[PDB]
């Protein structure tokens, strides 16, 4: 219901086919079993590239919360590369 | 428009649609003008669905089944006129589509006592009737394509070609066209397959 958004959040098995494109995916920034930083939504979940990734300085990202994402989703393995955070 | 891709498949239906021209020969002989389609492939890959089409969109078409056809109901049979009393001939499948098309499904679940007679219809286009005093050659000028399974459920890359097809090598020559079609896992063909299937329904 913000004003600003209206691209729109996308659910994240939304991109189980996709091979390019953008996506802004809103979810749990937590940690997978396997010890890999991951986001998670009522859909499914993902696994999250942290390493060039420009966050928005103001505020604390701690493990447990909503954030909401950006960035690019590969398909030779299921990784979304992160380019902004916020 | 109802199946995605296939291109090739549909442009050779497009050739079999505008057929050749026949040539007549010294000799008595004529070299066909009509093309023949075979599909083997694995189940449920749209191939009986454009049979189905051919049937619809062609002037003239005839459907057949393996199973559920015999040899004197493709060529011809002997029956008798009630009015007159005369004993005479009533058409089969083959015969009945003279300058026209026959889908056949199933095609390698028939038995080869009736596999025998397509055989002749697709090398002479030609019956021969001499039975109970009828001496008779009729003319059949008809298209073929057709839709099969190989022997096991699925095709196998790691065996000859002629192990996954059970028809015989004779049968096999008199088609123009064989094409082999195999279903593969890949997660963008399924993303884009099952976003077409949704739309359509
Ligand atoms: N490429 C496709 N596009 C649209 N629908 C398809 C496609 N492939 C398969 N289907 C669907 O699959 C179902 C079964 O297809 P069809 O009956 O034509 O298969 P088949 O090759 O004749 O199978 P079988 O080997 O079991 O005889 C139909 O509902 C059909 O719409
Ligand atoms: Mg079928």
């Amino acid at each position: 219901r913000n004003e600003n958004f209206q691209m729109s959040i996308t659910p994240i098995k939304n991109l189980l086919g996709r091979d390019a494109q953008n996506f802004l995916l809103l979810g749990l920034l937590n940690k997978n079993f396997k010890g890999n930083w991951s986001l998670e939504d009522p859909s499914g979940s993902v696994e999250i590239d942290i390493s060039q990734t420009i966050p928005t300085q103001g505020h604390y990202y701690v493990p447990g919360c909503m954030v909401l994402v950006e960035g690019i989703y590969y398909s030779v393995g299921n990784k979304f590369h992160v380019t902004s955070m916020t | 428009p109802s199946i995605y891709g296939h291109d090739h498949i549909k442009k050779a239906i497009l050739l079999m649609l505008m057929g050749g021209v026949e040539k007549n020969l010294e000799n008595g002989s004529h070299l066909r003008g009509d093309i023949n389609i075979l599909m083997v492939g694995d189940p449920s890959t749209a191939k009986s669905q454009l049979l189905r089409f051919v049937l619809n969109t062609a002037s003239l078409a005839i459907a057949t089944t393996g199973r559920g056809s015999s040899g004197v109901g493709l060529t011809a049979a002997v029956t008798t006129d009630r009015e007159t009393g005369e004993r005479r001939l009533e058409a089969g499948a083959m015969v009945l589509a003279d300058r026209g098309v026959v889908c056949i499904d199933e095609f390698d679940k028939m038995t080869d006592v009736d596999r025998v007679a397509i055989h002749e219809v697709m090398e002479q286009q030609t019956v021969t009737i001499a039975k109970a005093g009828i001496h008779t050659t009729l003319n059949a000028r008809c298209s073929v394509i057709a839709a099969a399974n190989p022997v096991f459920g699925q095709y196998d890359v790691n065996r000859d070609p002629h192990q996954n097809i059970a028809l015989p090598d004779s049968l096999l020559s008199r088609f123009d066209l064989l094409f082999v079609v195999t279903d593969d896992i890949n997660e963008i063909r399924d993303r884009s397959i099952s976003e077409h299937v949704l739309r359509t329904h």
